[PDB]
């Protein structure tokens, strides 16, 4: 069991910036799958 | 359903302890995940949650074993502000003997509606009978806005992970669980999103940012998860989403976005349906499934190739390149009408006399030509009638024998025309002259007024440092004598905020033009020999031989040589040409577009840098073109060349003799 209250969540912000990621070309895996938008496929 | 009695009473109880609750002040209590997630406890990103792949199941799922729903899946990022939980189908009717509401997960009540649903305002209800929550600071607009997002993160972790989400996810006991989650990140840690920051201006700067489209058509409306506002795309981006790239539920990276529309703060709930966003193409590029809706780590903006950059809109924020090629200054002029002029120093210097000469003689010949402009029967029935008309009473006493001694024949009212045609001459005159003047002088001061327009530009020619490339131009404008000493041929920089790359132009569209503006700066990062040389092509004065062999376009057709000079030739009708000769006695020619740089007089030691190849090559008549780039020389310092000519200076020091000769011989022929 995945405890929920210790996922590091998508939207968890860091407001503090200052304590692989983006595709060079703009069309060209990870960048294609997006865990929000298949809710709109469907 | 209920005798729908119990409810109010519920209600008006709930609606009490909000009331004594917001009549006061009192003592936080951090909720479940706050109080969690705010310890030590190890987290779990969000990746390794699932193996790493985004999802895992497709068509009509490979089956709701687990557990799915409907109502739920038929869902969208535009509606889940109204979801409405049918209090029924989560609690059952087990819990559903309770008639004074579902008491939920961090205490407060969450009453069902009459209708039977369990929506915002419910929400919003039970968040305020919420403990530690203070319902003055928070309000349906608040809830409403979090309710939207709170679901569809929920809803969409559904149709994508079942394996590892449940259903275990949309109850509404997370939502609750978050709501007050949020009230704890924003209203009590006061930790305010990235829109939120950016909208109350206080970070503006639209550096790095994770959004996610949501709303779409002539603009779009991306969030950060807990604000959202309406973006500006650029024509380039305009057309990924009417092809459909940019997929409402997607993350994004902009860099340099901004705000039009955007006086001052404002919470972005109360947000202006005018204000927008303008993220910018090239400035933009998909972010991966998992990441982070917000603001980004690395402040410091990412690079990215030419390759991919596009022309419609955008500034680069940066780009990692390598100085291939670096041109001489150009003196560029703009004409009064449209088109721009181009010339080397010597033709905007020789342009600078021979205007300022002309246009100095305008000015005074406005003058000169201002300054040239100043130093029979009886005599008696005669007098009496040329005398009747002023006008010809004037003409009798100029053209008059005899001056002042005629006058003084007629002394009446004859001598009153004269007067009066005399006085009529002067405010003629006195007339001209006060018009002649100023007519001059206001015209000198819209001449001496009127100056050439000119600025300078360097072109630079640069590429990506990964691999391959698009050696595109890069323009740097009145560069300052530091930049200019700064960059230098092979080597490596990282130049950040590039003007809105300008298309090129002659011919066809490929490659790109790059133009720095007043807010570009230059980073010189290093390079290993080791992996220079697969980009980086270094200067080479070609050894004459290479324009023959159909497999040497030698770096963008540009080629250096050296020679010596057989003989110039000015063909009557402008087009000079320059007939050099190397080692091994090869011949081409230099067609020249500009002016002869003086010393290229028959038979010199001619160094060239920056020459393009021309049609029809393979026939001992290369044929090289001189352009505005151009240089030349009687004695070159530079590198590359040293060999080459020290090797032509050889036959030349040589035989010396029979040598130019021959060539002549050579070339002469070949005519
Ligand atoms: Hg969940
Ligand atoms: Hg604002
Ligand atoms: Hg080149
Ligand atoms: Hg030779
Ligand atoms: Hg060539």
């Amino acid at each position: 069991p995945v405890d929920l209250g210790l996922l590091e969540e998508d939207d968890e912000f860091e407001e503090f910036p200052a304590e692989h990621v983006w595709e060079d070309n703009w069309d060209d895996d990870d960048f294609s799958n997006q865990l929000r938008a298949e809710l709109e496929k469907h | 359903k209920d005798l729908m009695s119990s409810l109010q009473s519920a209600r008006d109880l709930q609606d009490m302890r909000i009331k004594n609750k917001e009549r006061r002040h009192l003592r936080l209590q951090p909720g479940s995940l706050y109080l969690t997630k705010s310890s030590t406890l190890p987290r779990i990103s969000l990746q390794a949650a699932v193996g790493d792949r985004a999802p895992s199941a497709c068509s009509p799922k490979q089956l709701y074993i687990y557990g799915v729903s409907k109502e739920c899946i038929n869902v969208n990022s535009k509606n889940a502000e109204y979801f409405q939980f049918d209090i029924q189908d989560h609690f059952g009717k087990e819990d559903l003997c309770a008639g004074k509401g579902f008491q939920l997960a961090d205490g407060g009540w969450l009453i069902p509606s009459n209708d039977g649903k369990a929506g915002k305002e419910e929400f919003y209800r039970a968040l305020c009978d919420t403990p530690g929550v203070d319902p003055k600071l928070i309000s349906s607009i608040w809830v409403a806005n979090h309710y939207r997002w709170i679901v569809w993160k929920l809803a969409a972790m559904e149709f994508a992970f079942p394996k590892e989400f449940a259903n275990r996810c949309l109850n509404p006991e997370r939502v609750l669980l978050q709501l007050k989650y949020r009230y704890d990140v924003e209203i009590d840690n006061s930790r305010r999103s990235a829109l939120k920051k950016i909208l109350e201006r206080d970070d503006t700067a639209a550096k790095t940012l994770v959004l996610c489209i949501s709303d779409i058509v002539d603009t779009i409306e991306l969030t950060d998860g807990w604000y959202a506002v309406r973006a500006q795309l650029d024509p380039p981006l305009m057309a990924l989403v009417k092809s459909g790239k940019l997929t409402v539920g997607q993350k994004i990276i902009t860099q340099g976005a901004e705000l039009v529309g955007s006086p001052d703060a404002c919470a972005p709930l109360e947000a202006p349906d005018s204000l927008r966003l303008k993220i910018s193409a090239n400035s933009t590029r998909p972010a991966r499934w998992h990441s982070r809706l917000g603001f980004f780590r690395d402040p410091r903006p990412f690079p990215l190739p030419l390759s991919s950059l596009f022309s419609d809109g955008g500034n680069v924020g940066c780009v990692d390149i390598i100085v291939q090629r670096v041109y001489p200054l150009q003196w560029v002029e703009k004409t009064v009408s449209g088109l721009y002029i181009f010339r080397s120093e010597r033709e905007e210097e020789k342009e600078a006399l021979r205007f300022a000469e002309a246009q100095q003689k305008k000015l005074e010949a406005l003058f000169t030509k201002v300054h040239t402009e100043f130093k029979s029967r009886t005599l008696t029935r005669q007098q009496v009638h040329a005398l009747q008309d002023g006008a010809e009473l004037y003409a009798a006493v100029q053209y008059a024998s005899d001056p002042d001694h005629l006058e003084a024949c007629f002394s009446e009212e004859q001598l009153r025309a004269l007067n009066n045609y005399r006085q009529m001459l002067n405010d003629k005159k006195q007339a001209r002259i006060q018009s002649e003047f100023r007519k001059a002088l206001e015209s000198a001061e819209k001449e001496e007024g009127l100056s050439r327009d000119v600025t300078t530009v360097w072109k630079l020619r640069v590429t990506s440092y990964k691999k391959k490339e698009k050696s595109a131009l890069l323009s740097i404008w009145r560069p300052s004598s530091d930049l200019s000493s700064l960059l230098t041929e092979g080597k490596r920089y990282r130049i950040y905020h590039l003007a809105v790359s300008k298309s090129k132009s002659k011919f066809e569209r490929p490659s790109i033009q790059l133009t720095a503006t007043k807010r570009t700066q230059y980073q010189q990062l290093p390079v290993s020999s080791e992996t220079l040389l697969q980009v980086y092509q270094p200067r080479e004065s070609l050894h004459f031989s290479r324009l023959s062999d159909p497999a040497f376009q030698p770096p963008c057709s540009e080629v250096d040589v050296v020679g010596v000079v057989v003989s110039v030739v000015k063909p009557i009708g402008l087009a000079p040409l320059v007939y050099l000769s190397d080692e091994c006695l090869n011949l081409l020619v230099v067609k020249f577009g500009i002016d002869l740089n003086e010393d290229i007089k028959p038979r010199v030691l001619i160094a060239a840098s920056n020459l393009q190849c021309q049609p029809e090559s393979t026939s001992g008549v290369p044929t090289l073109f001189a352009g505005h780039f151009s240089i030349f020389s009687a004695s070159p310092k530079e590198a590359y060349f040293q060999e080459k000519v020290n090797n032509l200076k050889h036959a030349i020091e040589n035989i010396d003799t029979f040598y130019k000769e021959a060539e002549k011989k050579l070339i002469h022929v070949l005519e």
